[PDB]
């Protein structure tokens, strides 16, 4: 029993951080095999913030230009190249520590494990989610760019988010590790919004199951609703619409309580006309929406109470 | 702004 | 920008993971040294936890009757002992992964780090506090027993935490790492019960500078306090009792957002007086007692391990 | 209930 915002064992990727240094500027860099990956803005100056040509500040450096620390060791840099925004610098000694791992570009509403670093060491890891307007809800200072999201399915870490930089209202962008941005973002500190956001409908389905799992049904009816109706409604509240693709990934859940995925949309749909009038669920005071159906199967009983 | 995170080196 | 229930990195503790199997029985073990420690519940059939003799139970055994796994390879057991609520079984190899570390027993109020484990695999990280009820409010199977909680101080692991058991309103109940239990439960299948609980004062008042921080202020106000008059409020909303000791660990706090301790806790007294009025702060519709003054620190400067 | 959480091996 319980339900805990849960994140992967850091252990795997704290062995893959080092910090990369180019000019003044530093971050922190992913060591995987004999390839650090970076995000490429570590090589603009203060004179290169708001329109830099990446190409043109790349051709001007050699190897031996970028400062690459693993511990107490100086990593040596072989060559490098630049993948759309993150920079690859390769060193003549392969990471002893990588792991089994995988490159996966991930959707709005995935959620991942973030391992905060500053000069290539931890701070702390916490669980985020992909919001549907493409930023994340991080927690980050300066010097944190090049610190990574990931999950760790089946002891393989699929690397899935790259930290670069934070927009006005304080959340973050960045891009995977092929070095696409999520989202309309670019790196450059030219004035830059995140869209109006959303909140992500599957997930607080997934959630009111975990609720139910644990335990607690307060807040079911008798009611169901169709597909359209729900939408709906929970539109006027700013929640993304639920697809048919949703309600199938939540086949599972539904068969484990007992209850249809329209029935339990029926529920939202109350909740949301109702707040909780002082109750709680699953120890919160608001929706929550970054557990996925995926989340609640790992962490989760396989038997209902 | 739009800040990028990394840092100044020590 | 940004704040999030934040673990610290988990590697040097994941290192120490094993699994105990005695009998049918399977749980965690922590390997450090050439001893591995875990709940003496480990010898116990679901008959013997009526009633057991530990001492008794353990007589019966020899050394190969644990059976210890650390990944792929098997450890030779060659003593066996208990301190209090845990076994210690002395092995024939040294942990070549122990990280610097201590046993720290911690006091109601204080967080930790949970690595929850299931067949002495590392399965997830998340951020508890002991309540002042002396449970913890984790996330548990059949399984996890023997997972252990910490925290870090720049090179050394302070464990402070190992899981036994589950009560019956899915809250939780454990030792420190000599086996002393936390709270007055017992480790025999018999009638206990989580006390009533409390919430932690100081904590909620440095998240409330957390707050500040990150630039939720709608809850100051032009008032101030004094420690008798809040306490008195603090009793009457089952809080607890904030001390001079308590004031003057938020001090960092309160001289740098500008904002006093006792002008902070007029805020908590009018929070806990009339409400949020349909506002949150950090995300929250919940005043969140599960971050100490410490803990708003480490995760708003950036500190590292 | 109250219940000790090792697993069945």
């Amino acid at each position: 029993s319980g339900f805990r915002k849960m994140a992967f064992p850091s252990g795997k990727v704290e062995g893959c951080m080092v910090q990369v240094t180019c000019g003044t500027t530093t971050l922190n860099g992913l060591w995987l095999d004999d390839v650090v990956y970076c995000p490429r803005h570590v090589i603009c100056t203060s004179e290169d913030m708001l329109n830099p040509n990446y190409e043109d500040l790349l051709i001007r450096k050699s190897n031996h230009n970028f400062l690459v620390q693993a511990g107490n060791v100086q990593l040596r840099v072989i060559g490098h190249s630049m993948q759309n925004c993150v920079l690859k610098l390769k060193v003549d000694t392969a990471n002893p520590k990588t792991p089994k791992y995988k490159f996966v570009r991930i959707q709005p509403g995935q959620t991942f494990s973030v391992l905060a670093c500053y000069n290539g060491s931890p701070s702390g890891v916490y669980q985020c989610a992909m919001r549907p307007n493409f930023t994340i809800k991080g927690s980050f200072l300066n010097g944190s760019a090049g610190s990574v999201g990931f999950n760790i399915d089946y002891d393989c870490v699929s690397f899935c988010y790259m930290h670069h930089m934070e927009l006005p209202t304080g959340v973050h962008a960045g891009t995977d590790l092929e070095g696409n941005f999520y989202g309309p973002f670019v790196d450059r500190q030219t004035a830059q919004a995140a869209g109006t956001d959303t909140t992500i409908t599957v997930n607080v389905l997934a959630w009111l199951y975990a609720a139910v799992i644990n335990g607690d049904r307060w807040f079911l009816n008798r009611f169901t609703t169709t597909l359209n109706d729900f939408n709906l409604v929970a539109m006027k509240y700013n929640y993304e619409p639920l697809t048919q693709d949703h309600v199938d990934i939540l086949g599972p859940l539904s068969a484990q309580t007992g209850i249809a995925v329209l029935d339990m949309c029926a529920s939202l749909k109350e909740l949301l006309q109702n707040g909780m009038n002082g109750r709680t669920i699953l120890g919160s005071a608001l929706l929550e929406d970054e557990f996925t159906p995926f989340d609640v199967v790992r962490q989760c009983s396989g038997v209902t109470f | 702004g739009v800040t990028f995170q990394s840092a100044v080196k020590r």
